């Protein structure tokens, strides 16, 4: 199983493995058993504001969701990403559905990393800000199902049967290119997100959330994630 | 001092003895009667009805002919045209209703009050797939015996789609039982790996036949699919080479059960099981263990209940039994250790789902414990079986 | 209420369940009872005040059987409905011993119509001969 | 005994030295597999 940490932003509690009651922002460390859950709205078709940091002057991986007139969820876990995740990684996207239908539509999102050439001596960067996913967008690594273009949208779900998004589908939407963490010229490597989402209402219980994962650099669907797995874990542990 | 009347339904034997299961109910009212410490005030009477078991007609009068009387619960046929008619009477009035035998649940039949004290068939088959698998086969044959068959092991047809086994569904000739012609076309067919589904009369006779045409040797392996396998007498195929697993819910180890056998073989007195059949003499079969449950199940229930009284629901101008609500829950939400094992219901269809197999072999001192299935874990094996050296530190042919 | 009134043919109560209660009914009492869909004949259910108008499955599975053999089949795959839908198929299910096919059977999940986790399995298993036994209904929704 | 040991089967031949295997009831053993060969010195062809 690939090396992985995720923010899930589940829409569907999943009792069985550790979800709690309500809908939840989450936190993963190779488990799709959260170390750290708080309360999410869970608004209808509405947009997405998100934010996920985590700075090693403090070292804690943070990640905030906030729709327009609504409140944040901080959901701070401090963990130690020296040892949890590997060098060389590939962040990117990931969303999908199981029995339950809903719209896991994201419209924009960004990244930045800075990380310590020599703490003051000009840090690297991997600053992009895709607000205009194209219909042939070459710099996305799009697997499963997942599903770009026809208008500014990033479809994470197979799509167009009304908005009503043909259940148990997932899609991810890893980033091109790789970024370095471990730690090895120390881990300040201040990973921003901006992750403006749209979950539209299918009158459905809108279920089965999206994440935002750092995985390992070679990564597929895991043996099947329609589903409580949410689109990028193998197992239930 | 409360009267408390169950009914009844059975096999209309005009000659002989009455049949095991009737038995069994006969034997567990009396039990639970002359004992106070389970149910101090009952004093249950029974009203067992004999229909031809074969009339889903003639199965509606006996329970409409027991619930105008007055009855609390009906123990039910043994058929699946019976059992589906008299569900439907029980469904309607109020009354619970009993099974003991296994019944083609139909999908969309929208029915509460009803439990299945046999241990349904999708739970067994499982017990199959992981049995099968323990032995690693790739050329299994399944032998059935009515087309029925088909719907009890159909979670044993649905996997060589997951896994490698290849089947090769094979049936047993009706209108007889000389099965020479098709165990011909098996010992030619190099099928060395073969599942039956019988009962237990059926799996004895096969197996005569079976002998008679030199089939049952140190390279062949039968898993038998019934519940009653310790009932046959294998004295002829102890020292014989085959091996014979099979599953055994009937507690036999614990004493308090192992008495009750030792009475029940005594107080048959019935009609003598001549060696032509094949079976051994006294012993409880797993069709008259589950209705000795079936009598408990419902006396827990009726212990947590006391209320209760009987009624004289008639079924034509029909109404619901008011106690008929309240008193499906206790049995529903009820546990029992039996003869069986424990008896625990599922909370969906009154289904046995969770219960307690004991594997039992055939090795040269006759059958013998070889492990334990249950539902939530596997095949706990490897209780009989000890050693699997595995010594790698060998073959010393090239360093670098 | 009908024998009562008096009729001269009772016509179907068309499943399973409904059939084997009025079938009963009708051989205890005399009337022809005319089924009109295909139930399960019980081998020991000695009745006969009954037709039953649906052609038989012990007919049909050797047509199926016989376009297996005409089409030169020999990775076979069953996609049935219910757990009853063994039985309309006995002949299919029990010849891969007198013949070299290989039957992998499967089944639709209840309560749905979704064969999005079914057909996603049919294309891994590179299953490209696969035998229906739907209505009509859950035929086209299939197909879909 | 040797039944009973899944001992005739259709690997094995027998060959008995008794000139009485006729009065063998071979019933049980007629559609086992097994092989058995044996004289016979009794002329029964004769109908005198
Ligand atoms: C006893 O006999 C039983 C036979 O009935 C049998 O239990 C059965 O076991 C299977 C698994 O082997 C189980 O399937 C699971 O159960 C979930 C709930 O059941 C739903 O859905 C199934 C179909 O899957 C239906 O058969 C049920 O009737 C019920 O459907 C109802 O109808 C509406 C129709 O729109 C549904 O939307 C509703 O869910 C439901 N309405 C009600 C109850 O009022 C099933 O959903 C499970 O799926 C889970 O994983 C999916 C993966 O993506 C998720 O998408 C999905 O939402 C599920 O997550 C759980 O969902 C539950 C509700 O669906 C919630 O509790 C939670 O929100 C969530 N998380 C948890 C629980 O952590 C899964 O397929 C059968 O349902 C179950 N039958 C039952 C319970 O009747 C047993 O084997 C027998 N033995 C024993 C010992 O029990
Ligand atoms: C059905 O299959 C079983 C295996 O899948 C068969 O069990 C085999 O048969 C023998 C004789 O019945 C068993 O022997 C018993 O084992 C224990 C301990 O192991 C002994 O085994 C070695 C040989 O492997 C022997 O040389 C030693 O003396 C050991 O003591 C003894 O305590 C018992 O008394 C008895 O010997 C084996 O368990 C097993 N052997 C093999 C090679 O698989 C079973 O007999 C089959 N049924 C038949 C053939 O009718
Ligand atoms: C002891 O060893 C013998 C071999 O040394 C075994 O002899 C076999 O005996 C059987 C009879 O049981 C023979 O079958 C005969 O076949 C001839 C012609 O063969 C064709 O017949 C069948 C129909 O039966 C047909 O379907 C095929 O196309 C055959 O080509 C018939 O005329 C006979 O009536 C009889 O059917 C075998 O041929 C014969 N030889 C073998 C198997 O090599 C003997 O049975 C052994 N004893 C046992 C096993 O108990
Ligand atoms: C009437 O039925 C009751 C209910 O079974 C009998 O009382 C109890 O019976 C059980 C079964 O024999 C005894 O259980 C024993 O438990 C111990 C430790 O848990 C263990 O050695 C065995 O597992 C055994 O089953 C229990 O002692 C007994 N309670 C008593 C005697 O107070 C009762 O005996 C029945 N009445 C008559 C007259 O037999
Ligand atoms: C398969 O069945 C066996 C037999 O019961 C299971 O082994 C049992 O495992 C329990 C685990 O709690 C053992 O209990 C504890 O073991 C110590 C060891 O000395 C003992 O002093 C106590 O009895 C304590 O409760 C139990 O002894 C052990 N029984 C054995 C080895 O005979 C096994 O776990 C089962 N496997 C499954 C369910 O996968
Ligand atoms: C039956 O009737 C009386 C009713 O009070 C019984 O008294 C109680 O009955 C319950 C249930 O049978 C027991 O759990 C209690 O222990 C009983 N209490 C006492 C003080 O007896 C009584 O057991 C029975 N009486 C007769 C004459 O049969
Ligand atoms: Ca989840
Ligand atoms: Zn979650």
């Amino acid at each position: 199983a690939d090396t992985i940490v995720a923010v899930e932003l589940d829409t569907y509690p999943n009792t069985d493995i550790g979800d709690p009651s309500y809908p939840h922002i989450g936190i993963d460390i190779k488990s799709v058993r959260s170390k750290k859950t708080a309360k999410w709205n869970m608004q209808n078709g509405k947009v997405g504001t998100a934010h996920i940091i985590y700075n090693s002057v403090d070292k804690r991986l943070s990640a905030v969701v906030s729709y327009p007139n609504a409140d944040s969820a901080t959901v701070s876990y401090d963990v130690d990403l020296d040892n949890v995740l590997p060098e060389w990684v590939r962040v990117g996207l990931s969303a999908s559905t199981g029995l339950y239908k809903e719209t896991n539509t994201i419209l924009s999102w960004s990244f930045t990393s800075k990380l310590k050439s020599n703490s003051t001596h000009e840090t690297n960067a991997l600053h992009f800000m895709f607000n205009q996913f194209s219909k042939d967008q070459k710099d996305l690594i799009l697997q499963g199902d997942a599903t770009t273009g026809t208008d500014g949208n990033l479809e994470l779900t197979r799509v167009s049967s009304n908005g009503s998004p043909q259940g148990s589908s997932v899609g991810r939407a890893l980033f091109y290119a790789p970024v370095h963490i471990w730690e090895s010229s120390a881990v300040v490597a201040s990973f921003e997100a901006t992750f403006t989402f749209l979950i539209k209402s299918p009158d459905s219980h809108p279920a089965d959330g999206i994440a935002f994962f750092i995985s390992n650099i070679d990564s597929s669907i895991p043996s099947g994630s329609t589903g409580r797995l949410l689109g990028l874990f193998p197992d239930a542990n | 001092t409360h009267v408390l009347r169950f009914g009844g339904i059975f096999e209309y034997v005009e000659s002989g003895p009455m049949g095991a299961e009737e038995l069994a109910f006969r034997f567990a009212v009396n039990t639970i009667n002359r004992n106070r410490t389970l149910l101090p005030n009952t004093t249950l009477t029974y009203d067992t009805q004999k229909i031809n078991l074969y009339d889903s007609f003639e199965a509606s009068k006996k329970a409409c002919d027991q619930l105008s009387l007055g009855v609390a619960a009906i123990f039910g046929p043994s058929h699946s045209s019976s059992a589906n008619a008299v569900q439907s009477i029980c469904n309607a009035l109020g009354v619970p209703h009993i099974q003991t035998r296994w019944k083609h649940q139909v999908s969309d039949n929208k029915d509460s009050f009803y439990v299945s004290l046999y241990p349904d068939f999708s739970s067994l088959s499982r017990a199959i797939l992981d049995l099968v698998q323990f032995f690693k086969w790739k050329t299994v044959t399944v032998v059935y015996d009515d087309s029925t068959g088909l719907i009890r092991l159909q979670e044993l047809i649905k996997a060589p789609s997951r896994y490698n086994l290849r089947l090769k569904i094979r049936q047993l000739p009706a209108d007889t039982k000389d099965a020479k012609p098709l165990l011909k076309e098996m010992k030619r067919g190099k099928e060395f790996h073969v599942i039956f589904d019988c009962s237990h009369e059926m799996a004895a006779g096969i197996l005569k036949q079976a002998l008679a045409m030199g089939m049952m040797t140190e390279y062949y392996h039968y898993i038998f699919t019934t519940l009653d396998l310790f009932a046959l007498d294998v004295e002829p195929y102890r020292y014989s080479g085959v091996n014979m697993t099979g599953f055994r819910i009937l507690n036999t180890e614990n004493t308090q059960v192992s008495s009750i056998i030792e009475k029940w073989s005594m107080e048959r007195l019935q009609a003598p099981p001549k060696p032509d059949s094949g079976l051994l003499d006294g012993f409880m079969t797993t069709d008259a263990a589950l209705m000795y449950d079936a009598v408990h199940v419902v006396s827990v229930a009726v212990q947590q209940f006391p209320q209760m009284t009987v009624s004289s629901l008639q079924c034509n101008r029909h109404k619901p039994w008011r106690f008929g609500t309240r008193f499906m829950s206790l049995i529903k939400e009820a546990h029992w250790e039996g003869l069986t094992g424990r008896i625990t219901f599922n909370k969906t269809n009154g289904l046995r789902t969770d219960f307690d197999l004991d594997v039992i072999s055939l090795k040269e001192e006759g059958l013998e414990k070889i492990g334990t299935w249950d539902p939530a874990s596997g095949l706990n094996m490897t209780e009989s079986q000890k050693g699997k050296p595995a010594n790698i530190t060998d073959s010393l042919s090239n360093r670098s």
